[PDB]
């Protein structure tokens, strides 16, 4: 391989106008590339970006998000919307729980939040609540996670927390830390040749991310995606899924579907019995030697098993095929 | 016969008590979706022959 | 009729799904089409999209 | 046959009039308990197939 | 946490010159980004003698 000339782009001065607004200039660029990388970097920055956001909020004395609280000038929905634009910067985690306790007359900002050693708040002046009477007090638990690309609460119908207490209020997530992105070509006065351009990228974020990792991650995504454009083996999928269940599909379900007492559930969880496929082939002899399992628990098992048609202590030495 | 509001609905699983109380009425503030039960109600009907 | 009845007030929140009848103030009827990400919408010299 | 006919005749299927333990125990020599034993054993056979299982609901 | 990779790849050569390439697994805007990018590269940034 020995062809082409080409050049290479490099980072120059990152003019930080404010904590939210920034400027990233790329000088070493030609004419075609300088105007081509613009849209690529712009789109990847205006979407394919990480960042943190609030997902769940549990407040004391409040069940649903359509209720209110004594001494709070703002209703629950407004408080949730105020938690939507909460600038949070987590150090090295993917899920953090920020507790927020505050009482007495006055507005409750992001500064009233218990300052964690991992959580970095950009704007501690962010209005969250407005306590009126001096006897009023609020204590809420805020959950912040790290994601990408919106994803509201409507997406997760119930694919998280099989139980999930009533107190937990789900809130929409605005993961993308980048607000607006613009870029200008402009003729570059590079003290060298004459026909070069300097891709100036005007950026506006929330302050929860620096231009450095932002531009590098964006270009990293672009490179990783262009990686598949090298070789084209045209790899197909084997498919051909097997369609012949050798045993009853119910045996693939856990013991939680049996719907029994708590004690018996703890015994099965302590006896290494997760699915019903193991309990269905476990004799009463082994169940009698199980800690904290008497006549009531044993009768409970045989009743919740016989009701579903199945029995107790059978044999089906085909476990588990065959992935 | 009369129809009663109970939680002892026939042909149900653990999803019953999941949203419904000991009586048969959904808790105030629970999240429900298309298919869930709000009020447990049963109607008497013998015969059926089978 | 007979016996007791139970009313359940539940609240849902709908977003602007593709197909909602949305109009202006000058008889400007319209129906929303697609959704269209912000990453690919008409912008100007600044970051401001539409 | 001495089990298919048993379950079929006892619960009365594809034969209209269903019979009891006596009317089947007389037509199969051994009376009552014996015909109930097989009747129970047949039920033991149906603890693996999923057809009737899902047909239940 | 990151992103996914395109897996289904099809290429049909309607001769030695004309060809069609399809890549299915792709996220939002990526199809257009790589589309415009490769288009702007293939229409000028290519060598060749003339």
């Amino acid at each position: 391989g020995s062809v082409t000339e080409f050049l290479k782009p490099r980072l120059v001065d990152i003019e930080q106008v404010s904590s939210t607004h920034a400027k990233v200039t790329l000088e070493p660029l030609e004419r075609g590339f300088g105007h081509t990388l613009g849209n690529a970097l712009r789109r990847i920055l205006l979407s394919s970006m990480p960042g943190c956001a609030v997902t769940e909020v549990e407040i004391d004395g409040v069940l649903h998000e359509y209720s209110t609280k004594e001494g709070v000038q703002e209703d629950i929905l407004e408080i949730l919307l105020n938690l939507k634009g909460l600038a949070v910067r987590v150090q090295g985690k993917d899920e953090v729980i920020l507790t927020l306790n505050k009482s007495g007359i006055g507005p409750v900002t992001a500064a009233d939040i218990t300052h964690d050693g991992d959580v970095e708040i950009v704007k501690p002046q962010h209005v969250i609540c407005h306590l009126t009477d001096e006897n009023a007090s609020i204590s809420m638990r805020i959950k912040v996670q790290r994601g990408r690309g919106y994803v509201p609460a409507s997406t997760r119908i119930h694919s998280e927390e099989d139980e999930r207490p009533i107190g937990r209020l789900l809130v929409d997530a605005c993961y993308s830390p980048v607000e607006r992105i613009a870029y200008n070509v402009e003729a570059a006065r590079v003290e060298q040749r004459t026909d070069l351009d300097k891709l100036v990228i005007e950026m506006e974020t929330n302050g929860t991310i620096d231009p450095e990792e932002a531009i590098r991650r964006a270009a990293t995504i672009l490179a990783e995606q262009l990686e598949a454009f090298v070789d084209l083996r045209d790899v197909r999928q084997p498919e051909v899924k097997e369609e012949k269940p050798e045993f009853d599909p119910i045996l693939l379900r856990p013991v939680d579907d049996l719907e029994l007492t708590v004690r018996s559930a703890n015994c099965l969880k302590a006896e290494a019995i997760h699915y019903i496929g193991d309990l269905v082939q476990r004799t009463e002899v082994e169940l009698l030697k199980t800690p904290n399992l008497g006549k009531k628990s044993l009768t409970e098992i045989k009743d919740v098993l016989a009701s579903r048609g199945l029995s107790l202590g059978m044999r089906l030495e085909n476990w588990p095929p065959a992935s | 016969g009369p129809e009663e509001i109970t939680a002892d609905i026939p042909n149900v699983g653990e999803a019953a008590l999941s949203k419904l109380d000991e009586s048969g009425i959904v808790y105030i503030g629970a999240e429900v979706t298309g298919g869930d039960i709000l009020v447990g109600k049963v109607t008497p009907k013998g015969e059926t022959q089978l | 009729g007979v016996l007791k009845i139970v009313k359940v007030y539940l609240a849902v929140k709908r977003r602007i799904q593709p197909g909602d009848k949305m109009a202006g103030r000058h008889g400007n009827k319209g129906v929303i089409s697609k959704i269209n990400p912000i990453e690919d919408m008409p912008y100007d010299e600044n970051g401001t999209p539409v | 046959a001495r089990e298919a006919k048993v379950l079929r005749m006892r619960f009365g299927i594809d034969m209209n009039t269903d019979y009891t333990l006596e009317e089947v125990g007389k037509q199969f020599d051994v009376t009552r308990e014996r015909i109930r034993q097989i009747e129970a054993k047949a039920l033991r056979k149906l603890r693996h197939p999923s057809r009737s299982e899902v047909l239940r609901s």
